[PDB]
RNA sequence: CCUGGUCCACCCGUGACGCUGAGGCGCGAAAGCGUGGGGAGCAAACCGGAUUAGAUACCCGGGUAGUCCACGCCCUAAACGAUGCGCGCUAGGUCUCUGGGUCUCCUGGGGGCCGAAGCUAACGCGUUAAGCGCGCCGCCUGGGGAGUACGGCCGCAAGGC
RNA sequence: UAGCGCCGGCCAACUCCGUGCCAGCAGCCGCGGUAAUACGGAGGGCGCGAGCGUUACCCGGAUUCACUGGGCGUAAAGGGCGUGUAGGCGGCCUGGGGCGUCCCAUGUGAAAGACCACGGCUCAACCGUGGGGGAGCGUGGGAUACGCUCAGGCUAGACG
């Protein structure tokens, strides 16, 4: 919870092109042809961003981490592995919201299996069968990792780039879900309901953005966790 | 608790080698007749999914409707694609005065006395939708002098 | 005109138990008791849903066959009350119930209305002490409706009023058995008729 | 030129708030602002106020919404939603006192101009005169 | 050589002198007409050779009007963005022609593309609007009969309105 | 005294037989070529009833000549293009007049009819009495925001 002049790379933004006007009021000035956020309006959105997720977060509630974006995925799967919260790391299902009944059957699957490689059943029937359930369970271990954490709808998502994971963002909106990102220049800021105004790109960012927003997380629960071991994926 | 009316069930045509195949559209308004209605358009491959579908859809779309002794707060013209629907309020005793289509949705959303009129396409679909969207842009007193605040 | 049929039929094409008969309606020879789907060949068959004009259309000939009236008097009657300030509906039945033979009916010098009508034609009935033998005529508020002194000592007004003593007569109308006269008080409410009828269906089926 | 100046500054406060413009500047007149005053007062504008573009006189309209919405579309509901202009240029609407509009039963308005000056349909009714109608609010 | 339109920079001059525009007047591709000239290539008509069931066509060899010039007519068209003119307003991105500037860039005029809001029956349009508005002109009112008949005007005629 | 029309959908009311793209029906969509709820008859039903149907004509629905209240990229519809006449339309500020516009008062707007109430024919139809209206125009008085006009000024349109 404290910031401020901490902040290195996040103000750096993206180019001149590939921007939304609407993001207009969260930019400093374009400097070397690369608009620059401003560094006090991030703050600004911050405090209330981070209010409203501590008070989310001692209320008992669930936020749904969402990032594809590469540069995202390795910090994600563990920031959000920490605490308790449900994570979306390889790719956004489209219609893991809106359609996420038919979504948990998969999840219900997933567990079947685990729980079919558990007991002695797994040499019976052909090597046919175990060959196939096994690339199964690999593929929704692969995707649904994070997912099956989440026994009913979420409280509130968090988008790492709201633009490219604009599809959770859009059914998050049609279900009335509070959406928390964080935005670059590319993004819309109106979508985002709480916004997180800084670089989505550099590693650095998205490592100090999400391991502070953990951190509340678990300082609203309390018990206080250690400093996010996620600081050696810098690389 | 809640009182269904369909509104039109139709059946369609697509065409595959060696045939037609049929598909069954509904519109359902659904209602407490006590100012909260909902629409729905069900289309299944037999008349009572779809219906059943169609009644599903309309629960899950709602509209509150501020009534006032019955009838409208004030005056709405509504396009919706070609068809338009001009919904006007009326003193009581009248009765509801209108067509097949915002009939049902009007008296579901415990409507007593209005006067209506469709102009433009009449096609029963987008009328509908005109007079869901009509009753979703009605306004009270209230809500006004709670934008006008300032 | 004024049908001149077989009535309890009627009873069996509305789905309601209408009293066009008096008595025996109230016995259980009805037959609406009996045979309550409608009358015809194909009457005990399924009955597919009915349009809304169906509905509406029934409903206003369900009302006007209880008053046993012609269509022509009582789209008069509608159009008439329609003109007119206050609820239509209300101000419809209002109308309705305001006819002589009705009130004659209501009073139960006649056991039903049919019986009221001839009871009416054949001036057996007075008006403030003179005779109206107008089935249509319509009662004022105040009006005193009684039985013709030459026509007290006939044995139907016998049976009938003397099945009255010891019945209620409805809130707007007020009772003398004894000298065989009745007070028209006020117009009835809605909330006083027992009618088996959505009035706004009527108004909504000449709406059209 | 501007064939119509006031049916030109009614578009311009449409056009700007469809696109929630936090204000918008049209070119300077007396009876524009006179229209404007009734527009505050009304509460459809949080106010107006005169500026200077260039060497050139504007006047600053300050616009009004409603709060952020939820689902889809947060986009906040106008306080403006319709605002339309009634006697133009090459046909002119005047009304008698008798012939002054209700704009949805009340929850509108409609802007007059009379000789007892700049009025709504409630302001002139009450003070008894017709006029020209210039537009209607709601 | 003669001559029209237009864009930018300066902020100099006049002080609403503006917009539209029924009639009128002028222009108006190609074909076509009149007079005179010209005539290489192409080429309606036409003359042949093929093909075909036939082939008054497509293909091949010829060929006249015409195409070209001057002057005078004709007034048509898928004369098209199938989108009247003028002005104001409403995100941007990108390519390009052409000015100006503190010349990465900014700013102005034109031609393209994708797209905000919005609009549209959809297709699509979207600061080059088909959006939001005002002014003024032209036009529409089911299909065939029919752009015919009649009348009038115009034209040498063809024919046009 | 009880009759007349209808029962494929629009549109309230269905079965048997006869007929076999015939005979016929039909306002529109349509029905009839062997098992027709659509022709013809029968039973039955629906609707009106001293009437019920048909034809013609008028308004309606028809926002389908769109003032209220429509359109013209591809559905009918932008003139082949310009120049410009009459006309329509007109940026900002001040002042005068008060033509348009608005307000008050007053005259007029016959009766019948229309509306409301009470009343006479036993009711009603029919009729009597009373009340309430009212656009338009005339006269007198008043207001001046907008439009008009005259007088002055400005430079953001236009022109140089
Ligand atoms: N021409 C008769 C006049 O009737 C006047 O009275 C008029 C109205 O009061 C009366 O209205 C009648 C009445 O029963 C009551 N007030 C309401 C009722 N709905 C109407 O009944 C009837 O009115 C007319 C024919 O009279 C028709 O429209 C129709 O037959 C019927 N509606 O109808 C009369 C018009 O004919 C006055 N007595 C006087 O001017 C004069 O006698
Ligand atoms: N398609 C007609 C076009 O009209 C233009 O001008 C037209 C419109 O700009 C103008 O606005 C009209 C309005 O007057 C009339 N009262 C109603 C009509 N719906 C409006 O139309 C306008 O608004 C609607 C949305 O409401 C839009 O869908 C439509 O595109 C737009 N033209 O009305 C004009 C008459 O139609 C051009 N002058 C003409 O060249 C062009 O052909
Ligand atoms: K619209
Ligand atoms: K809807
Ligand atoms: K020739
Ligand atoms: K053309
Ligand atoms: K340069
Ligand atoms: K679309
Ligand atoms: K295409
Ligand atoms: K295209
Ligand atoms: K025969
Ligand atoms: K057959
Ligand atoms: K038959
Ligand atoms: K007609
Ligand atoms: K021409
Ligand atoms: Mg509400
Ligand atoms: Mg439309
Ligand atoms: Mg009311
Ligand atoms: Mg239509
Ligand atoms: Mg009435
Ligand atoms: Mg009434
Ligand atoms: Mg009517
Ligand atoms: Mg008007
Ligand atoms: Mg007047
Ligand atoms: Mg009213
Ligand atoms: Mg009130
Ligand atoms: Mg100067
Ligand atoms: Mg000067
Ligand atoms: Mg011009
Ligand atoms: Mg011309
Ligand atoms: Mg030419
Ligand atoms: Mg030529
Ligand atoms: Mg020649
Ligand atoms: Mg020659
Ligand atoms: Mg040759
Ligand atoms: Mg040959
Ligand atoms: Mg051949
Ligand atoms: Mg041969
Ligand atoms: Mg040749
Ligand atoms: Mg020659
Ligand atoms: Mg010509
Ligand atoms: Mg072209
Ligand atoms: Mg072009
Ligand atoms: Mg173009
Ligand atoms: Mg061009
Ligand atoms: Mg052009
Ligand atoms: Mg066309
Ligand atoms: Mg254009
Ligand atoms: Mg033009
Ligand atoms: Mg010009
Ligand atoms: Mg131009
Ligand atoms: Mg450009
Ligand atoms: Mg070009
Ligand atoms: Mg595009
Ligand atoms: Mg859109
Ligand atoms: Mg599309
Ligand atoms: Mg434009
Ligand atoms: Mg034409
Ligand atoms: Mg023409
Ligand atoms: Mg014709
Ligand atoms: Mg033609
Ligand atoms: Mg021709
Ligand atoms: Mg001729
Ligand atoms: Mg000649
Ligand atoms: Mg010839
Ligand atoms: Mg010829
Ligand atoms: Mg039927
Ligand atoms: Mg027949
Ligand atoms: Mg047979
Ligand atoms: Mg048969
Ligand atoms: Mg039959
Ligand atoms: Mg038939
Ligand atoms: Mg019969
Ligand atoms: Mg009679
Ligand atoms: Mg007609
Ligand atoms: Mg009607
Ligand atoms: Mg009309
Ligand atoms: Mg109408
Ligand atoms: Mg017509
Ligand atoms: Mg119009
Ligand atoms: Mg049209
Ligand atoms: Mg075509
Ligand atoms: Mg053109
Ligand atoms: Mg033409
Ligand atoms: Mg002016
Ligand atoms: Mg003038
Ligand atoms: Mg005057
Ligand atoms: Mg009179
Ligand atoms: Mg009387
Ligand atoms: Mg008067
Ligand atoms: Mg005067
Ligand atoms: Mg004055
Ligand atoms: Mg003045
Ligand atoms: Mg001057
Ligand atoms: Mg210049
Ligand atoms: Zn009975």
């Amino acid at each position: 919870t404290v910031k401020e002049l901490l902040e290195a790379g996040v103000h750096f933004g993206h180019e001149r092109k590939r921007w939304n006007p609407k993001f207009a009021r969260y930019i400093y000035a374009e400097r070397n042809g690369i608009h620059i956020i401003d560094l006090q309006k991030t703050m600004e959105e911050l405090e209330r961003t981070f209010r409203f997720i501590e008070d989310l977060a001692m209320r008992g509630g669930t936020i749904l981490f969402v990032g594809t974006k590469k540069q995202a995925q390795d910090i994600v799967r563990m920031e959000a592995e920490r605490a308790g919260m449900p994570y979306v790391n390889q790719r956004w299902l489209g219609g893991m919201l809106t359609n996420f009944k038919t979504i948990s059957q998969r999840v219900h699957r997933l567990e079947e299996l685990e729980a079919l490689f558990a007991s002695p059943e797994i040499e019976e029937r052909p090597k046919k069968e175990q060959v196939r359930l096994k690339h199964e369970l690999e593929r929704l271990q692969k995707y649904l990792s994070g997912f099956r954490l989440l026994k009913r709808l979420p409280d509130a998502i968090f988008v790492v780039d709201p633009t490219k994971e604009a599809i959770a963002v859009r059914e998050a909106r049609k279900l009335f879900i509070p959406v928390i990102a964080l935005a670059d220049t590319d993004s819309d800021p109106d979508l985002v309901d709480y916004i997180i105004p800084g670089n989505d790109d550099a590693i650095r960012s998205i490592q100090l953005i999400l391991s502070r927003a953990v951190d509340l997380i678990i300082q609203a629960r309390g018990g206080v966790v250690e400093p996010s071991p996620s600081y050696a994926l810098v690389q | 608790d809640f009182e269904e009316k369909m509104i039109l069930i139709r059946r369609t045509a697509r065409m595959q080698a060696g045939g037609r195949r049929f598909r069954f559209g509904a519109l359902v308004v659904v209602g407490d007749r006590q100012g909260r209605v909902g629409l729905g358009f069900g289309k299944a491959p037999e008349v009572p999914l779809a219906v059943q579908k169609a009644g599903y859809y309309a629960r899950r779309n709602m509209v509150e409707v501020p009534l006032q002794n019955g009838t409208i707060p004030h005056e709405i013209e509504v396009e919706f694609g070609a068809s338009k629907i001009v919904l006007k309020p009326a003193a009581p005793g009248t009765g509801v005065i209108a067509g097949a289509v915002p009939r049902a949705i009007l008296e579901l959303a415990g409507v007593t006395d209005i006067l209506t009129k469709e102009l433009g396409s009449r096609n029963p679909i987008n009328i509908a939708y005109a007079t869901m969207e009509a009753l979703r842009q009605l306004r009270t007193k209230a809500d006004v002098e709670r934008l006008r605040k300032g | 005109g004024r049908y001149i049929g077989p009535v309890c039929r009627l009873c069996r094409r509305e789905g309601v138990k209408l009293y066009l008969k008096g008595e025996r309606c109230y016995s259980p020879k009805c037959a609406m008791e009996r045979r309550p789907y409608p009358p015809g060949q194909h009457g005990q068959k399924r009955a597919r849903r009915p349009s809304d004009y169906a509905v509406r259309l029934r409903e206003k000939q369900k009302l006007r066959r209880i008053y046993g009236i012609s269509e022509r008097q009582f789209r008069n009657l509608f159009e008439e009350a329609s003109k007119k300030k206050g609820v239509t509906g209300s101000v419809f039945l209002g109308l309705l119930e305001s006819r002589l033979d009705n009130v004659v009916y209501r009073l139960g010098f006649a056991v039903s209305r049919r019986q009221a009508r001839q009871l009416v034609r054949h001036g057996h009935i007075t008006v403030n002490g003179r005779r109206v033998d107008l089935p249509s005529y319509r009662v004022r508020p105040g009006d005193e409706i009684a039985v013709a002194e030459k026509s007290r000592n006939l044995e139907l007004i016998r049976q009938n009023l003397e099945a009255m003593k010891g019945r209620k007569v409805g809130p707007w109308l007020s009772l003398d058995v004894e000298g065989m006269k009745g007070k028209f008080l006020r117009l009835p409410d809605r909330e006083d008729l027992a009618l088996p009828v959505n009035e706004q269906l009527v108004i909504e089926f000449y709406s059209r | 030129m501007l064939t119509d100046p006031i049916a030109d500054m009614l578009t311009r406060i449409r056009n700007a708030t469809r696109v929630y413009k936090e204000s918008t500047d049209v070119p300077a007149s007396r009876f524009k602002e006179e229209i404007l005053r009734i527009l505050a007062r009304e509460g459809f504008i949080k106010g107006y106020e005169r500026v200077d573009v260039d060497g050139k006189p504007y006047l600053r309209v300050y616009l009004k919404y409603g709060p952020r919405r939820q689902g889809p579309d947060p986009r906040p509901e106008q306080v403006i939603h319709h605002i339309r202009r009634i006697s133009k240029p090459g046909r002119r609407v005047y009304v008698g006192v008798k012939e002054i509009p209700r704009v949805r039963r009340g929850l509108g308005i409609a802007i007059l101009s009379t000789s007892k000056g700049v009025l709504t349909d409630r302001e002139a009714r009450k003070l008894g005169v017709g006029g020209e109608l210039i537009c209607e609010v709601w």
